[PDB]
């Protein structure tokens, strides 16, 4: 995506689901968005 | 290329009085690698060592490296005077260097899949 | 190793036919590629040719799992 | 997916590959004899921030100064893509917000090829000033001087078929500039 | 502020950085069809900025 | 940079030990005092009054006036020379006797020399390793303080410790070449050291021919130099 673009897709909008499956950008923010999990369920171990 | 000076504490003749210390100086002439050998124990060369010997016998994949250098000191007298000696030293067996699997210096480089096949390696 | 003597699901008998083919198989495959080299026949493209009526042929039955494992599976012969 | 290793070992992606070391020395003699480069000891800082000239390093070190940072980088990215002046494996990045060039051709740089799009910009922007020079002027019909924009790569159905067919490498893509590598620096 | 030195390199080299977002929109300095827009800052500053050296809020 | 306002510079490295020299001391030792050519190699400019400029000036202004407990004698100094003899006060291990090198000429001029040379080589050795080098050094350590007090400025936001534009990756090669030599430093060289000293120690060197330089080369290199280093090299390589 561009420097500064308006869309919303360039911000974690997807407009697909998945019975319909994600394209490339999507299923990057869909894997940001489950990494972000992970951590925190790495840190309930530990800080607690 | 090392080159420093250590101060000699030898006092027994007037000429060991004469002296102040000690310039060493040497660097290395030639390097090379070469694939890795065995011995197989009967007072002998080197023979090749395949990577499946060294996985059984719990030996090391690794080739010796050769190398050559060359020595020349100097040596300070108290008044200011210098006398320079110079020695050449022949390519050197220093030591063994670990050897990755399939490289250049790997014997699974000539050989084939058949031959990788034949010996006791995974052919792919 | 090989394809197995029966199938691993219902333990119908399709191991004596899979030599058959095997053979037959490669033979049909060189029919509807038409005399390529080996490694310029894709692997994907030698998968896509149905080998449905091929297997009817042998008298195998029209079961899921049995054409499933005399079609998928591996031969140790040809990786090593 | 448990524990304190998430994240901590990565895997390379299936294009993804680590770059050797370039020959710093060739392109470090060919951009000092470059005529569009003030050389380091030639210019003053004086200088380079009244009118604004942009540095260029390579490989890390302060080279000299060009007057238009844009323009040797993309001339250089265009001598890349033939492949005898610059190495097809040097990072080219420009800093647009600093004003500043980059050349990088050393070690443990990761890599991945892209296929290159090319367009027509220049015939597209030559077709607006023409239709604009009818437009002031009185002209109607000025529209009809403009071009349609096309953006396009250069890979072809016959080229993937090709490949398939064991005719076609990543290297004979890469040498008739179809596809290029790029490093995280210059993506 | 903005939009004079803390971007003033960045905005000049706006026209030319391929990575930016262009807006439908005509110029009036060199007629052209498009132009460049930059968003900077926590106010959101929009600035459409030209090749032919074309400057919004007069620049 | 400090909350009181110093910039300060430490040449982390074999020689030193975590040193830190404010960032006017480093600039006058080669060759620029003059407080108008230095603040042009940091703001590269003395003729511009905006806002990104006038703020650069005040932060250097008063960072070189801070008085640091190590460098308070050389804070005004004028001249290179002597501030390099502090240099070598300061930072020469096996000089503990002061007042007493000072007595004669030579000693000064080796210093001098020795201060000189390694700082040639020890500070920015990517933009060379001899004198006239030294000056663009110079440039290059202003603007990469000028890139620091712009972060200061809240002008860019810090480097990005994640991003991979700033990561490489080595492998075996390098690891492997960069721990073959850190182990070397100590399994070969000072076991040559040593068994110069005891050579030395026992038998004349004035009578001492090629003959005996061979017996301790090969003497300094027996079996346990050779052992402890690959022992140390494949330790280090299973250690993690
Ligand atoms: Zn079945
Ligand atoms: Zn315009």
């Amino acid at each position: 995506y561009p420097r500064f673009a308006l869309e919303a897709q360039a911000y974690g909008f997807i407009c697909n689901s998945y019975i319909a499956g994600l394209t490339s950008p999507e299923f990057i923010f869909g894997e940001m968005n489950g990494r972000f999990d992970l951590i925190n369920k790495a840190l309930s171990t530990s800080s607690t | 290329n090392v080159d420093i000076t250590y101060k000699d504490q030898r006092d027994h003749t007037e000429i060991d009085k004469l002296r102040e210390s000690v310039q060493i100086q040497f660097n290395f002439t030639d390097v090379n690698i070469e694939r890795p050998q065995h011995r197989n124990y009967s007072q002998g060369n080197k023979i090749n060592l395949l990577p499946n010997k060294a996985r059984l016998c719990g030996l090391s994949y690794s080739g010796p490296v050769n190398l050559a250098a060359e020595v020349i000191l100097t040596a300070h007298y108290s008044n200011g005077r210098q006398e320079v000696k110079r020695a050449s030293i022949p390519p050197f067996q220093v030591s063994t260097f670990p050897i990755m699997r399939g490289s250049n210096r790997c014997h699974t480089h000539h050989l084939s899949k058949t031959a990788k096949k034949e010996i006791g390696e995974d052919p792919n | 190793m090989l394809i197995p003597v029966v199938c691993f699901t219902c333990g119908f008998p399709i191991g004596t036919y899979a030599a058959i083919f095997d053979k037959a198989r490669t033979e049909y495959i060189k029919t509807k590629m038409g005399g390529t080299l080996p490694q310029n026949i894709p692997l994907d493209a030698s998968l896509q040719i149905e080998l449905k009526d091929l297997i009817t042929a042998l008298g195998i039955p029209m079961r899921v799992c049995c054409r499933t494992h005399l079609i998928t599976t591996l031969d140790y012969r040809k990786y090593y | 997916d448990t524990g304190e290793k998430v994240g901590m070992s990565k895997q390379l992606a299936i294009t993804a590959n680590v770059c050797t070391a370039g020959e710093v020395l060739s392109l470090k003699q060919r951009l000092l004899s470059d005529p569009a480069i003030q050389q380091l000891a030639d210019v003053s800082n004086k200088d380079i921030v009244r009118k604004g000239l942009a540095r260029v390093f390579i490989n890390g070190e302060w080279i000299g100064c060009c007057t238009n940072a844009f323009e040797l980088a993309q001339r250089y990215r265009m001598l890349r893509r033939e492949g005898k002046v610059v190495h097809p494996h040097t990072t080219i990045y420009w800093d647009s917000m600093v004003d500043e060039v980059e050349f990088w051709l050393d070690v443990g740089r990761l890599t991945r090829p892209l296929l290159i799009v090319d367009n027509n910009i220049e015939k597209y922007n030559q077709a607006c000033y023409k239709a604009a020079e009818a437009r002031k002027k009185g002209d109607k019909d000025w529209e009809k001087h403009k071009i349609p924009f096309i953006q396009n790569t250069r890979f072809t159905p016959q080229m993937a078929k090709d490949i398939l067919a064991g005719t076609l490498t990543l290297e004979d893509l890469v040498a008739q500039g179809i596809c290029e590598f790029i490093t995280p620096e210059e993506a | 502020g903005e939009m004079e030195d803390k971007y003033k390199i960045f905005i000049k080299n706006a026209p030319f950085d391929p990575t930016n977002c262009q807006i439908k929109k005509d110029c009036p300095n060199c007629h052209l069809d498009y132009l460049t827009q930059i968003c900077i800052g926590s106010q959101k500053i929009i600035i459409l900025v030209c090749r032919c050296g074309y400057m919004s809020n007069r620049g | 940079y400090m909350t009181t306002g110093a910039i300060t510079i430490e040449i982390n490295s074999t020689k030193f030990s975590k040193l830190r020299i404010p960032w006017y001391l480093i600039f006058r030792m080669f060759g620029m005092t003059g407080d108008d050519s230095i603040i042009e190699q940091v703001v590269f400019d003395l003729e511009s009054n905006s806002l990104v400029n006038t703020f650069m000036i005040e932060i250097l202004e008063k960072s070189i006036h801070v008085l640091d407990p190590i460098f308070q004698p050389v804070q005004h100094e004028l001249n290179r020379e002597k501030i390099i003899q502090f240099l070598s006060e300061k930072v020469s291990k096996f000089v503990s006797n002061p007042s007493a090198y000072k007595s004669d000429e030579n000693a000064v001029q080796y210093l001098n020399e020795r201060q000189l040379t390694i700082l040639d080589k020890i500070l920015l050795p990517h933009m060379g390793q001899t004198a006239d080098t030294r000056v663009r050094k110079l440039r290059f350590l202003g603007l990469l303080i000028h890139k620091i007090l712009l972060v200061i400025m809240n002008v860019f936001p810090p480097t990005d410790r994640d991003s991979y534009r700033t990561k490489r990756v080595h492998g075996s090669g390098v690891s492997l070449a960069k721990a073959f030599k850190a182990i070397f430093n100590t399994s070969v060289i000072a076991p040559i050291i040593n068994g110069f000293k005891e050579l030395l120690k026992q038998t004349a060197f004035e009578e001492l021919t090629q003959r005996n330089i061979i017996e301790a080369f090969s003497a300094a290199l027996s079996k346990n130099t050779a052992s402890d280093l690959n022992r140390s090299m494949e330790q280090s390589i299973i250690s993690g």
